[PDB]
């Protein structure tokens, strides 16, 4: 019951999936061959970790996950890597030719050749569930597959599963690690196409993560491996309420109720603490009060933007580890005194809090210190729209000269789809302005 | 043998419902296995009001446990008194209601409600002379609030001449950060105004403030809150459960307490206020009980009774005490504060005394007020409702289940009308 199916799309989605599933295995005590000695029910069960793992008669715990990419070389590393036994081969799906950083190839020319096979494999996972809750979809904004195939997939999932919930983890581009000049086009196209199909989307700004790795972990030039280990901790924080239970645990769906006041306003800002190196964490106790305060420091946000220049519509705190109610209540009291957190006039101001007692885990060879307690704040702030404005501006610069547009038109797209997508983004920015205005 | 059928719905409903059954089972000398082991005939004389008899002289609560998710009921079945309940009377789904009144009332709850009514019917058929129903639920969630009021309406259709009584837990931002609770509560109050005979307004705002201010609990828990609720539920059902003259059944209570059909929302109070395991050694005097039971600080609804007027009052004293002193003190409250009792309902305060004290106390007193000050509670909910509704905020969760905005407007209008009707009788002169 309450199963969640994860779908990892394109290089970024797949590589982040690697990092997340490895971390989940460590958190639950699952070996790379999928055995879990602590699990006494063989071949099934309804424990909390079963929302994310099915089981075979032979004791294997198998991710409820599909990996899909339009070329094989990234998923091939999964197929031959450390966790190769973890996945059934049919969960790992590849084509031969990728989308070449072109939304149109991912959604149409190339994506159309594999979409039916992908849905068939998702259906096999869905059939195993006794109460499927929804999907978690991981993908880049910038890549041709991450943008175009994800959009196609989300549209097809709405048809095949109706309003079954679909959440996204979406990688927002940064120039330090970007690989295509047309990423703003792909970003706007996929955000427009997916908007009415997604219930909640957590944007992960690669520049924010890049900065945190440089500044907090003293990593000179972060790699995708550095970025993805940090990202996976944030994803783990957010999915922890689904995978563990405890008296103080609050389900992700309850946070979602508070976080989404209108269907289109569904992009929470995540902020995570503590991000600290072993060297600096040694002989340093980071209290509940300290990690909570860090949630309101924009340096720790997953998306670059300034909530102090915006208004809040909701604030959720997701704690894990050695965290007791009295300390959380005292920390929030302090914050409400010292920080001006301004809410819109039509929302209550109380923070919604969940606590999971299982402490954070780290993967061997990482740069993150292992800590006794951590927190992820999820906030609904008008400031998140800053991220749209930056992308929309880059789109506008190129589109005004129709730069690169012929690559899309040559694959069957029309200029009307570009302008329609950009107009939807203009309307989204206007929606975020409007919810911030005081009531009459 | 005037039977009451008890229903408890949703998380809050089952939590306080289970505590109610623990508390009154102990009072009646019934152990977790259903065996009687008490020392007084007073304990069994009206035991059939709340319990069925089995063979082996087992006593089984006439209780139906309802939820749209299994968690709380699994908790209950694994609690101390889990075995006492009739296993077939556990009626539950798997989907949950996601704190959503529409899911409880219209979609998820609708799929489960016939199963519940089947159990209700089996219990009612077994009754020598059924009085009516009591329901425990919160108004702020989805199952207790939405499915609870759905059940109330369906039961009224099948049993239209029976009394419907609820213990209804009102939401407060002091205790919950779920943003949609004022929507759920307003939709529910609309249902309660129309379909219950008596509703005890159990306010989480008041419960929290008693724990924090008076009991000096710095981090109140639901356990602490529910300790107050189960003390109150024990006190207000005492006249139903033990031999007595006054308010001895649900209908006689309603006729004494409800002068106009919509104004049937009661402010309960209790003295002495205690925390769990405080275990205090000095009994209160009759004057102390009387002063404290009428005090604002002892009310289970966060309303200042000095801001309104009492339409009607029931007071229940428990323990061995002088009935002469009780009468004297009760008269003193009325004669000393006569302006707070409407003058156009003569002798509107009734007093009962029961010899059997609650567990852990030598002396206690329970207050039931029909006060116009209860409008403050509905005003509080209404303000929270309108702050969101003026921007149609969070409505998509409800319209996604098939609801229209018009239904919200009608519920809001009905509750604002209720508020205005209290004010009307507050200002009314003889
Ligand atoms: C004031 C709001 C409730 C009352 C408290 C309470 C919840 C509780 O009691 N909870 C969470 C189920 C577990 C329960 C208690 O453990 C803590 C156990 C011992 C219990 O009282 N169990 C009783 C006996 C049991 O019948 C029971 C009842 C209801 C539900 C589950 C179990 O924990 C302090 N809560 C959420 C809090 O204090 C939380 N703080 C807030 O929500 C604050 N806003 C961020 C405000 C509202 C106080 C902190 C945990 C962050
Ligand atoms: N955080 C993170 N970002 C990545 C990773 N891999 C790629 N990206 C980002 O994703 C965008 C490029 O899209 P990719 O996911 O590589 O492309 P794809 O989805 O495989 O699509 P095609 O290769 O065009 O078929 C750029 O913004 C990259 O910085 C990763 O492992 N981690
Ligand atoms: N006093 C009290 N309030 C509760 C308890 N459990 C939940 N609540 C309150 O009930 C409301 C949420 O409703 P709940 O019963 O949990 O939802 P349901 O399961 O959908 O009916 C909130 O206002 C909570 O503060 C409890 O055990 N005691
Ligand atoms: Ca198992
Ligand atoms: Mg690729
Ligand atoms: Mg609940």
């Amino acid at each position: 019951m309450r199963e969640c199916i994860s779908i990892h799309v394109g290089q970024a989605g797949v590589q982040i999936g690697n990092a997340c599933w490895e971390l989940y295995c460590l958190e639950h005590g699952i070996q790379p061959d999928g055995q879990m000695p602590s699990d006494k029910t063989i071949g099934g069960g309804d424990d909390s970790f079963n929302t994310f793992f099915s089981e075979t008669g032979a004791g294997k715990h198998v991710p409820r996950a599909v990996f899909v990419d339009l070329e094989p070389t990234v998923i091939d590393e999964v197929r031959t890597g450390t966790y190769r036994q973890l996945f059934h081969p049919e969960q790992l799906i590849t084509g031969k030719e990728d989308a070449a950083n072109n939304y149109a190839r991912g959604h149409y020319t190339i994506g159309k050749e594999i979409i039916d096979l992908v849905l068939d494999r998702i259906r096999k996972l869905a059939d195993q569930c006794t109460g499927l809750q929804g999907f978690l979809v991981f993908h880049s904004f910038g890549g041709g597959t991450g943008s175009g195939f994800t959009s196609l997939l989300m549209e097809r999932l709405s048809v095949d599963y109706g309003k079954k919930s679909k959440l996204e983890f979406s990688i927002y581009p940064a120039p330090q690690v970007s690989t295509a000049v047309v990423e703003p086009y792909n970003s706007i196209l996929t955000t427009h196409t997916t908007l009415e199909h997604s219930d909640c989307a957590f944007m992960v700004d690669n520049e924010a993560i890049y900065d945190i790795c440089r500044r907090n972990l003293d990593i000179e030039r972060p790699t995708y491996t550095n970025l993805n280990r940090l990202i996976s901790q944030i994803v783990s924080s957010i999915t922890a309420s689904l995978r563990f239970d405890g008296a103080l645990n609050v389900d992700l769906t309850e946070f979602q109720t508070n976080l989404v006041p209108y269907p289109r306003i569904h992009f929470p800002l995540a902020t995570y603490a503590p991000v600290i190196s072993a060297e600096k964490a040694y002989h340093e106790q980071l209290s509940v009060a300290e990690i909570t305060n860090a949630c309101f420091e924009p340096a720790n946000q997953m998306v670059k933007c300034d909530p102090r220049h915006g208004k809040y519509m909701a604030c959720c705190l997701l704690y894990r580890g050695d965290v007791v109610p009295k300390d959380v209540n005292a920390a929030i009291a302090t914050i409400k005194t010292k920080r001006s957190i301004q809410f819109v006039d039509w929302c209550p101001t109380g923070f919604k809090v969940g606590i999971n007692y299982q402490p954070p885990t780290v993967v061997p060879g990482g740069d993150l210190a292992k800590v006794q307690r951590a927190v992820c704040m999820l906030s609904n702030t008008t400031a998140i729209a800053e991220a749209w404005a930056r992308l929309d501006h880059k789109f506008d610069l190129m589109y005004a000269k129709r730069a690169f547009v012929h690559w899309y038109v040559g694959e069957g797209m029309e200029e009307g789809e570009f302008s329609e997508a950009r107009e939807d983004m203009a309307a989204l920015e206007k929606d975020y302005e409007e919810v911030g205005v005081d009531s009459v | 043998m005037r039977e009451i059928v008890h229903i408890q719905a949703g998380q809050c409903g089952n939590q306080i419902g289970a505590k109610f059954w623990e508390v009154i089972s102990d009072e009646h000398g019934i152990d977790p296995t259903g065996s009687y082991h008490g020392d007084s005939d007073l304990q069994l004389e009206r035991i059939n009001v709340y319990y069925n008899e089995a063979t082996g002289n087992k006593y089984v609560p006439r209780a139906i446990l309802v939820d749209l998710e299994p968690g709380t009921m699994d908790s209950v079945r694994s609690g101390p008194f889990g075995q006492i309940f009739r296993p077939d009377n556990f009626v539950f789904g798997q989907s949950g209601a996601g704190n959503n009144w529409a899911k409880g009332h219209y979609t998820e709850g609708a799929e489960l409600v016939d199963s519940v009514l089947d159990v209700v019917r089996k219990e009612s058929e077994s009754c020598d002379c059924l009085q009516g129903f009591q329901l425990t639920h919160s108004l702020g969630g989805g199952t207790g609030s939405g499915m609870g009021t759905l059940l109330i309406s369906k039961i009224r259709e099948e049993y239209p001449d029976r009394i419907m009584n609820t213990f209804s837990v009102m939401p407060s931002p002091k205790v919950s950060d779920t943003v949609v609770e004022p929507y759920n509560a307003t939709l529910s109050v609309h249902q309660l105004v129309e379909n219950t005979d008596e509703t005890y307004c159990i306010d989480n705002e008041a419960l929290y403030d008693i724990c924090f201010r008076t009991l000096k609990l710095t981090t109140p828990t639901y356990g602490d809150l529910n300790h107050l609720v189960s003390a109150t539920m024990s006190g207000v059902t005492t006249c139903l459960r033990f031999p007595g003259q006054l308010n001895a059944d649900l209908r006689k209570l309603a006729v004494n307490m409800v002068p106009f059909p919509r104004l049937h929302f009661f402010m309960p109070g209790f003295a002495p206020l205690t925390s769990r395991g405080s275990q205090q050694y000095r009994a209160l005097t009759v004057p102390e009980l009387t002063q404290q039971m009428f005090d604002s600080k002892n009310m289970m609804a966060a309303c200042d009774p000095r801001h309104g007027r009492y339409l009607t009052v029931a007071a229940i004293f428990r323990g061995r005490m002088s009935m002469k002193e009780v009468d004297e003190q009760m008269l003193n409250v009325q004669n000393k504060n006569s302006s707070y009792f409407v003058e156009w309902i003569p002798n509107n305060v009734k007093t009962a005394v029961c010899d059997i004290p609650p567990r852990g106390l030598k002396m206690s007193a329970t207050f039931i007020g029909n006060s116009t000050a209860i409008q403050e509670l509905f005003k509080r909910i209404s303000e929270q409702f309108t702050a969101m509704f003026r921007r149609k905020a969070f409505l998509h969760w409800y319209t996604g289940e098939g609801m229209d905005e018009m239904e919200f407007t009608e519920a809001e209008s009905n509750m604002n009308d209720l508020v205005s009707e209290y004010q009307q009788y507050q200002d009314a002169t003889a």
